[PDB]
RNA sequence: UUGACCUCAAAUCAGGUAGGAGUACCCGCUGAACUUAAGCAUAUCAAUAAGCGGAGGAAAAGAAACCAACCGGGAUUGCCUUAGUAACGGCGAGUGAAGCGGCAAAAGCUCAAAUUUGAAAUCUGGUACCUUCGGUGCCCGAGUUGUAAUUUGGAGAGGGCAACUUUGGGGCCGUUCCUUGUCUAUGUUCCUUGGAACAGGACGUCAUAGAGGGUGAGAAUCCCGUGUGGCGAGGAGUGCGGUUCUUUGUAAAGUGCCUUCGAAGAGUCGAGUUGUUUGGGAAUGCAGCUCUAAGUGGGUGGUAAAUUCCAUCUAAAGCUAAAUAUUGGCGAGAGACCGAUAGCGAACAAGUACAGUGAUGGAAAGAUGAAAAGAACUUUGAAAAGAGAGUGAAAAAGUACGUGAAAUUGUUGAAAGGGAAGGGCAUUUGAUCAGACAUGGUGUUUUGUAUU
RNA sequence: GGACCAAGGAGUCUAACGUCUAUGCGAGUGUUUGGGUGUAAAACCCAUACGCGUAAUGAAAGUGAACGUAGGUUGGGGCCUCGCAAGAGGUGCACAAUCGACCGAUCCUGAUGUCUUCGGAUGGAUUUGAGUAAGAGCAUAGCUGUUGGGACCCGAAAGAU
RNA sequence: CGAAUUUGGGUAUAGGGGCGAAAGACUAAUCGAACCAUCUAGUAGCUGGUUCCUGCCGAAGUUUCCCUCAGGAUAGCAGAA
RNA sequence: UGGAGGUCAGUGACGAAGCCUAGACCGUAAGGUCGGGUCGAACGGCCUCUAGUGCAGAUCUUGGUGGUAGUAGCAAAUAUUCAAAUGAGAACUUUGAAGACUGAAGUGGGGAAAGGUUCCACGUCAACAGCAGUUGGACGUGGGUUAGUCGAUCCUAAGAGAUGGGGAAGCUCCGUUUCAAAGGCCUGAUUUUAUGCAGGCCACCAUCGAAAGGGAAUCCGGUUAAGAUUCCGGAACCUGGA
RNA sequence: UAUCUAGCGAAACCACAGCCAAGGGAACGGGCUUGGCAGAAUCAGCGGGGAAAGAAGACCCUGUUGAGCUUGACUCUAGUU
RNA sequence: GUGGCCUAUCGAUCCUUUAGUCCCUCGGAAUUUGAGGCUAGAGGUGCCAGAAAAGUUACCACAGGGAUAACUGGCUUGUGG
C-alpha cells in the first residue's frame, strides 16, 4: 500500500496521466524488459525501449518473433517492429503495433547515453 | 446549488395548448421553449437537493461504544462465532489464540507470513487471497474496484516491526490493545473476529479493561453486568430445583379428539 | 398553523440561512492543522516552552467567585517583588498585565510564589554561550499548575453561640434595606431641633 | 539702476505614482420588494438582493474614555455556552444580543502635547566613488510656521552611590521549503481454454513493495509505479553552531535616598432636535442642523431629574502577527455522490453552433475492432450500390459501426372477422409442454463377459 | 386529462421539539468546543466547565418543602399464616378516589424584643401554584406527529432592483 | 393627389418615461405601463398529479370559535401502542 | 432498485450483465428461479447499512413514433410549341425555329441601405432548387475588384461632447465659453553662443457630426472569363514644392 | 379548380371507437338494458351527428388574487408656502 | 336582603385611567420627584371571541367554480293555453 500522500491511487487521475503524458514520459512508460541472457549481462531489468533495439516478442500472436525495432510510435503508446508486419489483402504490408512490455530486449543499441545510464541502473557492461 | 437554475424560464401560462411548467425564452436553439427548473425536467433541478448539511457522523455513548467494544471481544473468544463469522480456525488448538512477544518484534513479512503458517492463521490468509474479486456495481470507478473478506486482528502491546511485518499480508489486520476498534473487533456488525493475541496484549487486556479485583484504568469505567447469571437456561430449566415443584407435563403434542 | 398539545417553539429560520450555513467538516483536518502548527512553531523556538507563564487571578462574578483560574499576565507590583523588570519578565517569558492590579494580599503571595518557582525553574541561555540545551518543555501551564487554595480543614470544632446564620442573613439584609431611611429619620430629627 | 519672501502658475523639465481586471472571502455606502402577518399600513423579509466605492493573502479588530459590582477580571479575534435568554414587538406575526465560564491563539506598543539651543544634531535629489534592495566625498534644496535624539500615562522628565549583562555590522560551511532530478525487489516457468492469458491448474519468488494505472480479458511478481532508503543539475538565507575585519576604547539600559514636577488630542465631548438603525426599552449606534464645554476634569455604571460617597477607565491621533473567513485563482488528496435526458450549460472544435438591433438567450452531440487488418479482386449497374470474394474471434462489429428495447413497419407462418376490439367463468377443438417408471425394496433365460 | 412508446418524474433534508419504543448509565447523565494519540477525516484515550436533571413559588423583593412508621380511609396485584375441596386473617409496592400534613403566593391575627419602626414568632382562612410527601433523568437511535425553511411536485394576475 | 403633401438619411426625446391633430394610440408582430437579467423555486385557503404487493382495523360531512361560509382550530368519529 | 460493511475462499470469456421468447416451475401477489436464441466483461444469494429507491395519467419533461395519408394539396402574375445536341436518363440544360410577354414611373441599363463573393471559369449526383434536372445564386477547386482627377478623407447642420469650473456617497451629471494666467508664422538671431532673444501681428475661443448638404482637378477609344471616369493608347486638368 | 394519372407530399385532431328506437342514467348514449337489426373492400359529394376542432369562459360568482383610472377613502410624499 | 318577581338589557389582549396597600423595582449605596409592577374597576370593539379602511373598470388580468347566475334539457304547472 501506499504511505505518502503525494501519491494518488485514484483511477481517473492515473488514467488521465498515462493518457496526457507528454512524450518525454512516454518514452519512460514504453520501457521493455531485458533478455535474461542481456539481463544478466548487464545487470538490469528493463530499459525504455529505442528505435534500433533488438527485440522478440514474449507474449501475443506473434510469440517468439524477432526484429529490429523500426519506430517508437509513443503517440500511439507501442512500436513498430521490422518483419513484424500484416499483409493486407491488396499486397501491401502494413506495420503492426505492439506494447514493449510484451517484448524482451535481446540486443540493446548502445550510445554514450544508453552506456551511461545502464551504469547509472547499475549496470556494468 | 446552481444545477437546474441557471436558467431564465417563465411560464407561457394557459391559452397555448402546453403544460404551464416554466419554459426556456428566446429562438433559434432548440433549447427555447423547452421546460425548465422543475425535477420532472430534463435538465431541471433535482427534487429536494441534496445538502451538505445533511447529519453525516453520528453520536454514540462513550460507555455504549465500550460495551460494544467488549461483547466483541469476547466474541473473539467464542470459537463458535468465529466459524459463523467465517475465519477457517478450524486447524487452529483452541482460541483465544496467544502467541510470544516475538511475533511483536519480528521484521519481515515472509517471516510474519512463517509465524501465521506455523500458529495456523494461514487458511485465512488463503481466504482472504482467493476472495479477491472485482466489485458488483458502480463502486469500480469510485477507488472501490476490488472486495476481499477480513483476515486475522493480530492485537500487540508494542510495536517492534509487527505493524509492518503483517502490513503487507493481505486481510490480516493490525491493532494495539490500547485501542481495539469495535470496527476491526466486529466488521459488518458481525460478533467473533479471528484474533491472534499478544502474550503482552492479552495481560494488558486486564488492566485496559479491569477485572473483579482490578481497576479499567478508563476512568469511572467498569465492564457491564449480564442481565442474567448464567445463558444456560435449558440446565436451570432441567434442574432438580425447578422441576421438583413443577406440575407433571402433557405429550409435547396433542391427541386430536373429536 | 397551530395544532395539538405541543410546545411554542421559536425557529428563527425565516432569513435566507441557508446561505450562512456553516457545517465544519474541517474538524478533523483543522485538529491536524493546528497540532502542525504547534509542532512547527515548537520547532521554530526549539529551546523555548512555546507558551509564557500566566499568573493565578479569580474569577469575577459571585457564581465563579470560589474558582482561582488563569489569567493574563504579572502585575507590575507582582514582577517588581519577584525581582525583575517588566521588560526582562516579557523577554524572559514571563506574561506582564499592566492594567491588572492586585488589591488581594492572599493572590499576590500566590503569583510572587509562582514567579519563583518559574525563575528556580527556568534556565536563561547567555547570548555568547554554548547553549546548553535541556530537553525542551512544551508546556509553562502543565508544569506550573493552577492549584484552587484549600480554605479550610476536613474537620474542626463546632463553634456554637446561638445566632442561627439566618436572623443574622435577615438583619443584615433588612439594615441594607432601611439604611437611608434610618439615615433620613436621624438628619430630620437633629435638623428639628 | 537691484536682490528677497508669500501665494499662484508653466514646461514633451528630472524621477515617480493613480486609474483597469478579478472580486469566493474582507471594509464601507446605498438600498428594495416579493414574502409572513392567513387581509393590511408599523413590523417581517432585511440593516438582505440589486447598485456604488476600496484592499489583501487574509481583511477587519486590536492593547480599554472595556467588562464588572466581584475575594474582582484585563488588547483583539474565533469556537462551545450564555440563549431562543434579558429585552424589542398592531407585546401580534415575529425578532433578540452581552458580561461571566471552558477553550483555540496569544504580543506588544508610538505619535502630539517639553529648549539640543554650546551649535537642524534631520531628510529628498544632482554629481562622483564602491562591497549597489544600498553605503560613503561634495553640492543644491527641504526645513525653525519645526526635521533628529528624548517621554506616551503601564508612565516619564538639568543629578549623584557600595560588588553589577550586553554590544553591533556586509560574507562562508551548514538547522530549514521546493522547480525538483536520479538510483534502489520478486515468473512472464509448464498444462488447459482463448484471437489475445492479464482466466483456471502445478510449482515458485519478493514483500517496510498484495496502492493505483498500462499492457490484445480479474496481472504484487510484464511495464510504470508503490514501500524503504541513498546520491544530486538550483533558489530563499538572524526561529542559529563555528569561521569572518574587528569593537567607531567619553556608544544605550535598573534601585535601599527625591531638590521639582508631570505638558496628555475642541465645532470635540456634552445637550437638544430630526431621520435611520439596534434587543437597548423617557431614545443602542450613526448622520444632518442648533447650541456648545471642562480641568481632581471627562466618559461609563442598560429608567428620565441637585447629591453625603462610590466604582471603573482616560475619548475626540496612530501601528500591530496568530487563532477566524474564503461557491475566485494556483497546487494536491479524497468520496457509502452522478454516471451521457444523470453529473456543471458544456465528458466532444461549449459559452461553441445558432437566435435577438440590443441587453441577453444558448443547445444537440461519448462507445467499430486487440489491431483498419476500413473489404484486394471478379461480376451486374450510368452511378449510388448489389451479388460473390476477402480481413476479422465475431461483418448477428462495415465507418448510416458495442447488445441494439418499445412505440411503429415489411415479409413469411398460424388464426378469427354479418355495425368495433379487448375481458371473466366453464368446456371443447387445434397447437405446444412439464411432471415414478436409472431409484432407501425384492433379485437373475449373461444387453457388448468394484460383478451385467 | 389521456394518439402511442421509451427514459426521467413528485412527503425530502435540516434546526428546535411532542408521544411512543430500543439501548447505555443512572441522582446523575452527555468523550468527539477542545486536548492526547493515531495504521494522517477513522479509531482509541482525557474534565475544572457547560447543557438538562436533582425545588418550588411569586410581578418582584424574597421565602423555600416530615406534628406522624413520609399520615389516615376505600380499593389493590403479589407475598406470608392457613383446615381434605370454603374462604378467613396479616402485609400490602404500582395505581386510582378521598381527608389531611409540609413549601411558595394572597388575605388575615400579630409575641418575646426593639436603630418605636423595625424584625415576624404564634395562630389561621369556602383562596391560590406547572409544587413536597424514599428522586428519574440524561444521552443516542427509530417510526409517527409539529413549526420555520423552495418544504410533496408543477402552476399566477402581480411587486422590486 | 401641389400640399396641415409624400419620402430617404442624419439627429433629439426611454418606461410611471417618451411621444400623441387624442384612438389609451404608438414606443422593434410586445402597451390601460415595453423588453432583458435578477430578487424568484415570489405567494396561492385554488386546479392538476402524487410511482410495489398482501394482511388486519376502519371513518366523516356533525359541535363550538374564527372578516368565519371553497379554509382552519376544537370536540366527536378511526388507527396504533 | 442504485450504492455500503460482512460473508458465500459465491457465478462468469468453457460466456457476466443486458435484451428477445402465446417454453417450464414456484408464490395469493409484489415477484423469484430456470430452458432456448442474441452478446462480450462483469454480476449475484444471505445478514445488515443507506437512499436522488418502484409510474398510466400531472393540457407532465425530453426524445422517438403513428393513424389521419399516398390524403389536403403543389390552381394568382395570359404560354408555350418543333427539331437538333449533350447525356445513362431531357417538359424543364444548350443551340436554332416559331409563338408570345414586359411595352421606356419596363420583366430594360445603373446605383443608395443591406448582403458578402452570391461575380467569373472549370467537373457530376449526396443533399438543396416543395416535379425533374445533364441546369443553378447549390457542391468542390480556383480566378477576380488597379484612381492625384469617382467617393471617403476636409467643412460645418440639427446635434453629440472633453477641458475650466460646479454637483453627486458614487457609477457619474451639468456645462461648451462659461466667476480659467487657455495659442500659432517671417526674417534679424542661423556656429569663438542657441532655436536662447527689448525681433512683429495679434487673439480661431477643443473635438466629433453628411459616401444625398458645401467641395481642387479626366475625357475619348480600346482592352477582361470576370475590373475599369481606376488598366493600355492618345489628349488634358488641379494641388503642393528654391 | 375540384376530378383521374406521374412525381412530390404535410396538418389539425385522436381514451377506445364509430348504425339506430326507447328506457333508465349526472335528468339529451357509440357503448349499458330491451328491442330493431346486422355481410368484404370501397370512390365522389355532403354538412345531420360526433353535445366535432380551435382557447385551463373574456359574461357571472367566489378568492381575505391583482392591475389601469377617480375621489370629501385610509396613510403618506415630491414640490410649494 | 349579595339590585330590580323570573326568563334579555352586553365586551378580550395591548394601551390609557382611577382605587388599594403606600406593598415590590429602577440592578454601585439613595433625600426626593418621575417611571415600572401587584389586586379591582372605567375608557370598546353592535361584523357584539373584539381590522384601522372609498369608489370605478364597457381597457382589463389571474386562480378557480357548473359549490353559482345568463340558453337548451330535467322535475313542477302557480301563471299562461
Amino acid at each position: 500500500a501506499k504511505q505518502s500522500l503525494d501519491v494518488s491511487s485514484d483511477r481517473r487521475k492515473a488514467r488521465k496521466a498515462y493518457f496526457t503524458a507528454p512524450s518525454s514520459q512516454r518514452r519512460v512508460l514504453l520501457s521493455a524488459p531485458l533478455s535474461k541472457e542481456l539481463r544478466a549481462q548487464y545487470g538490469i531489468k528493463a530499459l525504455p525501449i529505442r528505435r534500433d533495439d533488438e527485440v522478440l516478442v514474449v507474449r501475443g500472436s506473434k510469440k517468439g518473433q524477432e526484429g529490429k525495432i523500426s519506430s517508437v510510435y509513443r503517440l500511439k503508446f507501442a512500436v513498430q517492429v521490422d518483419k513484424v508486419t500484416k499483409e493486407k489483402v491488396n499486397g501491401a504490408s502494413v506495420p503492426i503495433n505492439l506494447h514493449p512490455s510484451k517484448l524482451v530486449i535481446t540486443k540493446l543499441h548502445l550510445d554514450k547515453d544508453r552506456k551511461a545510464l545502464i551504469q547509472r541502473k547499475g549496470g556494468k557492461l | 446549488e446552481k444545477a437546474g437554475h441557471q436558467t431564465s424560464a417563465e411560464s407561457w401560462g394557459t391559452g397555448r395548448a402546453v403544460a404551464r411548467i416554466p419554459r426556456v425564452g428566446g429562438g433559434g436553439t432548440g433549447r427555447s421553449g423547452q421546460g425548465a427548473f422543475g425535477n420532472m425536467c430534463r435538465g431541471g433541478r433535482m427534487f429536494a437537493p441534496t445538502k451538505t448539511w445533511r447529519k453525516w457522523n453520528v453520536k454514540v455513548n462513550h460507555n455504549e461504544k465500550r460495551y460494544a467494544t467488549a461483547s466483541a471481544i469476547a466474541a473473539t473468544a467464542v470459537a463458535s462465532l468465529v466459524l459463523a463469522r467465517g475465519h477457517r480456525v478450524e486447524k487452529i488448538p483452541e482460541i483465544p489464540l496467544v502467541v510470544s512477544t516475538d511475533l511483536e518484534s519480528i521484521q519481515k513479512t515472509k517471516e510474519a507470513v512463517a509465524a501465521l503458517k506455523a500458529v495456523g492463521a494461514h487458511s485465512d490468509l488463503l481466504k482472504v487471497l482467493k476472495s479477491k474479486k472485482l466489485r458488483a456495481g458502480k463502486g469500480k470507478y469510485r477507488n472501490r474496484r476490488w472486495t476481499q473478506r477480513r483476515g486475522p486482528l493480530v492485537v500487540y502491546a508494542e510495536d517492534n516491526g509487527i505493524v509492518k511485518a503483517l502490513r503487507n499480508v493481505p486481510g490480516v489486520e493490525t491493532a494495539n490493545v490500547a485501542s481495539l476498534n469495535l470496527l476491526q473487533l466486529a466488521p459488518g456488525a458481525h460478533l467473533g473476529r479471528f484474533v491472534i493475541w499478544t502474550e503482552a496484549a492479552f495481560t494488558k487486556l486486564d488492566q485496559v479493561w479491569g477485572s473483579e479485583t482490578v481497576a479499567s484504568s478508563k476512568v469511572g469505567y467498569t465492564l457491564p453486568s449480564h442481565i442474567i447469571s448464567t445463558s444456560d437456561v435449558t440446565r436451570i430449566i432441567n434442574s432438580s430445583e425447578i422441576q421438583s415443584a413443577i406440575r407433571p407435563a402433557g405429550q409435547a403434542t396433542q391427541k386430536r379428539t373429536h | 398553523a397551530i395544532s395539538k398539545n405541543l410546545p411554542i417553539l421559536k425557529n428563527h429560520f425565516r432569513k435566507h440561512w441557508q446561505e450562512r450555513v456553516k457545517v465544519h467538516f474541517d474538524q478533523a483536518g483543522k485538529k491536524v492543522s493546528r497540532r502542525n502548527a504547534r509542532a512547527t512553531r515548537a520547532a521554530k523556538i526549539a529551546p523555548r516552552p512555546l507558551d509564557l507563564l500566566r499568573p493565578v487571578v479569580r474569577a469575577p462574578t459571585v457564581k465563579y467567585n470560589r474558582k482561582v483560574r488563569a489569567g493574563r499576565g504579572f502585575t507590575l507590583a507582582e514582577v517588581k517583588a519577584a525581582g525583575l523588570t517588566a521588560a526582562y519578565a516579557r523577554t524572559i517569558g514571563i506574561a506582564v498585565d499592566h492594567r491588572r492590579q492586585n488589591r488581594n494580599q492572599e493572590i499576590f503571595d500566590a503569583n510572587v510564589q509562582r514567579l519563583k518557582e518559574y525563575q528556580s525553574k527556568i534556565i536563561v541561555f547567555p547570548r555568547n554561550g554554548k547553549a546548553p540545551e535541556a530537553e525542551q518543555v512544551l508546556s509553562a501551564a502543565a508544569t506550573f499548575p493552577i492549584a484552587q487554595p484549600a480554605t479550610d480543614v476536613e474537620a474542626r470544632a463546632v463553634q456554637d453561640n446561638g445566632e442561627s446564620a439566618f436572623r443574622t442573613l435577615r438583619l443584615a439584609r433588612s439594615e441594607k434595606k432601611f439604611r437611608g431611611i434610618r439615615e433620613k429619620r436621624a438628619r430630620e430629627k437633629a435638623e428639628a431641633e
